[PDB]
């Protein structure tokens, strides 16, 4: 993606529940290697876990989860997303939600059902953490 | 409401860890210092209470 | 990838040298949570450094240096590629060339010049380090 | 021939690792037993003077 700022690192995986603890490695890994404050990046990691868990558990057979750390000087982006079972995989006012709004600075959701094939199904969550 | 029966089932310490979190706020630093735990123990902690509280909501 | 194992992660980060300290870091945190041999861990970590810092040395501007890790029971393979100034980055006979078929079991390279736009740029190195 | 006058110059470690890993094929392990320095610390060298090697040639 070209919005990304140079520093931003790509993911992608299986959507299977056996690569959860690859992804929070590789998220703790990168983490350590940025700049914002320490309590941040620790909300950040449990966030994160929670986003990649519920996309892998609603995701379709053969999807892939698809992971972007965005780390910038003022704030630290990270998308997820996968192809699911459902047209929202953290519903307004579910647990989850509120999880991940304690834990995030914004919280944003992306789905278009209208594109055809495996667009279609893509859900995805975008969290972001400032200073 | 329907969380506190599923909080009370928590190990004790991992249920002040989730409430000073969620409920009053504090941040995991604050939280360690509070409970006289480290940072990296308050993060476990957090991340096994949701996955717990994850699968009974 | 289809053909890639459950378990292979993908990483895409812009091709600047700036982002190799982060491969680097992305490529040990890997291994650690794999399987092989440790001295055949070791040095597939040189060596897939040797491929990361020579595509990006290469690298046209603005390109994206994809490398894929992909742990298997027998092996372990490694795909690094991005849209380069040259048709090989790695030349029969050159030191670099030397050294990646000393740290790896096989070296393999990959490039079309055919193909129209960026793909016709893109020049590949795979390394499978086994047992 | 022409990596003689360019190991030479390497610090003297660096050259010993270098030599045994590429001309003795020993392992980074074999390599750390036989100088007496840790495995992580081999790997560290041949880092480095492969670094060094990869802009004189």
């Amino acid at each position: 993606w070209m919005q990304r700022g140079v520093r931003a690192v790509e993911l992608n995986v299986a959507a299977r529940l056996e690569n959860l603890a690859l992804l929070r490695t590789l998220v703790g890994a990168i983490g350590t290697f940025e700049d914002l404050d320490f309590d941040a990046v620790a909300d950040l990691r449990l966030a994160v876990d929670e986003v990649c868990t519920r996309l892998i558990r609603s995701a379709l057979p053969d999807a892939t989860l698809r992971l972007v750390v965005d780390p910038r000087k003022d704030e630290v982006v990270v998308e997820a997303s996968a192809a699911c079972d459902t047209h929202d995989v953290v519903a307004p006012g579910s647990f989850s939600w509120h999880v991940l709004t304690a834990l995030a600075d914004d919280v944003q959701t992306f789905h278009d059902g209208r594109q055809p094939d495996v667009a279609g199904s893509v859900f995805g969550i975008t969290l972001t953490a400032r200073r | 409401e329907v969380l506190r029966p599923l909080l009370e089932a928590l190990p004790e310490r991992e249920r002040t860890v989730l409430v000073l979190r969620f409920f009053d706020s504090m941040t995991q630093t604050q939280i360690a210092e509070r409970v006289g735990i480290s940072q990296m123990h308050v993060s476990r902690l957090l991340a096994k209470s949701l996955a717990r509280l994850r699968d009974q909501l």
